[PDB]
C-alpha cells in the first residue's frame, strides 16, 4: 500500500519525521495526501490534509510536505501527549483509497512513576455462588511494564491469575489491573492473599483476608 | 456541527451478515461528500472499505471486499449504512463511518475531516453474556487522608463493551475505570473504582450505573461497607 516505518521513538522535546512512500497514482499523483493521528481506543483524528494543510485546531507542531512519491510528516518540540499510530493516506486514480500501514511513536525521556496498587476481596455475594475474585488495580506508573505475582499465605499462586496489558491514563502514566480467581473454598482455607507488584526493581505488596 | 454517529450490533455470526448504520447531524446526507466506512482489524491497519457519493448514490469499494459489501443512503433518517456479507473472523474489526471532503478530486483526491466514533464488531459464534456485578467495598489504606476508594467489579460479559457511571453520571471526579480482562473462558471483566470523601462513607449513597448494550442489560449496583 502506502509504506510506514513500523515505529519511530525520538525523546520530549525533538522532532521526528514519519515517512509514508506511495505511487505516482496517489502521492504522487495528486496535492492529496492527508495524515491522521489516532489514541488507543478512539477515532482517527485528521492532522494534514492536501499534503501541508492544517485543520483549525491542529497544533503548529504538526506539518506536512512531499517530495516525489513520498510525503512526510514532521512533529516539532514531541510531547508525552503525542504518543500515538499516525497514518498516511491518498485517493488514488481510478477512485479509490488506500492508507499508509501506520508508526507508532514513541516519546521516550518522560519520568519514572511508581505504582499505587489497590487490592480488594471478594464480595459477600460471589461468594455465596461459591466463587472469589481478588482485584488488584495498578495506577500511576510509568514506564508501562509491572510483574505481577500472586501469593497464598506467602506461597506463589500461579494458577487463576489474568493480567492485562498497561494501558495509558488521561494524565499519561500507565494502569492495569490482575485478577485472581478462586472457589469460595480456596478463598477461605488461607489466612491471607497477597498482590504484589514490581516495577523498577520496587515492589509494592498489598494483602487481603477473608477476616 | 457535524456528527457522525455509529450503531449496530457488535456480534455476528460466521456466514451472516455485519450490518452498521452512520447517522449524520449538522449536514445532510444529499450533499456533495464520499460518505465511507473504514475498518480496523484488532493490532493491524486501517482499511478502506468503500463510500458512497452524497449528491447521486454512486458507490466505489475495495475489490479485496467489492464482492461482499453494499454501501446505502437513507434520505429521511439522514443516514448511510453499511452491510458486509458472509463474514468470517478476519472480519473482527472496530469499524469507522467518516466524511470524505473534497474540492477538486482530479487535482487534490478527498480527505476524511469527520468520523464516526467506531464500532467494534466481533465475528463469533459464541452467545451473548450479561455481566454480574459486585461490590467493592471501601477501603481507605491505598487513598489520600479523608478519602477512600470504592467499586464495582463488572464480571463475565460478552461481548466488549462494557460502560460504566457513579450515580447516574453525578459522580465523575476521582473516577477510574480500567480496562478489561479476557479470560480463558472467552469472557471478559472490569472494574471501576472511585476515590470518595470518607465523611461521606454512611451518609451518601454511591452506586455503578454499569451497561452492557450488547446484552441490553444495565446493573445499578449498590456498594456499601461490609457486615
Ligand atoms: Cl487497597
Amino acid at each position: 500500500a502506502l509504506t510506514q516505518p513500523p515505529s519511530v521513538s525520538k525523546s520530549l522535546g525533538q522532532s521526528v519525521t514519519i515517512s509514508c512512500t506511495g505511487t505516482s497514482s496517489d502521492i504522487g499523483g495528486y496535492n492529496g495526501v492527508s495524515w491522521y493521528q489516532q489514541h488507543s481506543g478512539t477515532a482517527p483524528r485528521l492532522l494534514i490534509y492536501e499534503v501541508s494543510k492544517r485543520p483549525s485546531g491542529v497544533s503548529d507542531r504538526f506539518s506536512g510536505s512531499k517530495s516525489g512519491n513520498t510525503a512526510s510528516l514532521t512533529i516539532s518540540g514531541l510531547q508525552a501527549e503525542d504518543e500515538a499510530d499516525y497514518y498516511c493516506g491518498s485517493y488514488r486514480s481510478g477512485s479509490t483509497w488506500v492508507f499508509g500501514g501506520g508508526t507508532r511513536l514513541t516519546v521516550l525521556g518522560q519520568p519514572k512513576a511508581s505504582p499505587t496498587v489497590t487490592l480488594f476481596p471478594p464480595s459477600s455475594e460471589e461468594l455465596q455462588a461459591n466463587k472469589a475474585t481478588l482485584v488488584c488495580l495498578i495506577s500511576d506508573f510509568y514506564p508501562g511494564v509491572v510483574k505481577v505475582a500472586w501469593k497464598a499465605d506467602g506461597s506463589a499462586v500461579n494458577a487463576g491469575v489474568e493480567t492485562t496489558t498497561p494501558s495509558k491514563q488521561s494524565n499519561n502514566k500507565y494502569a492495569a489491573s490482575s485478577y485472581l480467581s478462586l472457589t469460595s473454598d480456596q478463598w477461605k482455607s488461607h489466612k491471607s492473599y497477597s498482590c504484589q507488584v514490581t516495577h523498577e526493581g520496587s515492589t509494592v505488596e498489598k494483602t487481603v483476608a477473608p477476616a | 456541527q457535524v456528527q457522525l454517529q455509529e450503531s449496530g450490533p457488535g456480534l455476528v455470526k460466521p456466514s451472516e451478515t455485519l450490518s452498521l448504520t452512520c447517522a449524520v447531524s449538522g449536514g445532510s446526507i444529499s450533499d456533495d461528500y464520499y460518505w465511507s466506512w473504514i475498518r480496523q482489524p484488532p493490532g493491524k491497519g486501517l482499511e478502506w472499505i468503500g463510500y458512497i457519493y452524497g449528491s447521486g448514490g454512486g458507490t466505489n469499494y475495495n475489490p479485496s471486499l467489492k464482492n461482499r459489501v453494499t454501501i446505502s443512503i437513507d434520505t429521511s433518517k439522514n443516514q448511510f449504512s453499511l452491510k458486509l456479507s458472509s463474514v468470517t473472523a478476519a472480519d473482527t474489526a472496530v469499524y469507522y463511518c467518516a466524511r470524505g471532503s473534497y474540492n477538486i478530486v482530479v487535482l487534490f483526491g478527498y480527505y476524511f475531516d469527520y468520523w464516526g466514533q467506531g464500532v467494534l464488531v466481533t465475528v463469533s459464534s459464541a452467545s451473548t453474556k450479561g455481566p454480574s456485578v459486585f461490590p467493592l467495598a471501601p477501603s481507605s489504606r491505598s487513598t489520600s487522608e479523608s478519602t477512600a476508594a470504592l467499586g464495582c467489579l463488572v464480571k463475565d460479559y460478552f461481548p466488549e463493551p462494557v460502560t460504566v457511571s457513579w450515580n447516574s453520571g453525578s459522580l465523575t471526579s476521582g473516577v477510574h475505570t480500567f480496562p478489561a480482562v479476557l479470560q480463558s473462558s472467552g469472557l471478559y471483566s472490569l472494574s471501576s473504582v472511585v476515590t470518595v470523601p470518607s465523611s461521606s462513607l454512611g451518609t451518601q449513597t454511591y452506586v455503578c450505573n454499569v451497561n452492557h448494550k450488547p446484552s441490553n442489560t444495565k446493573v445499578d449496583k449498590r456498594v456499601e461497607i461490609k457486615t
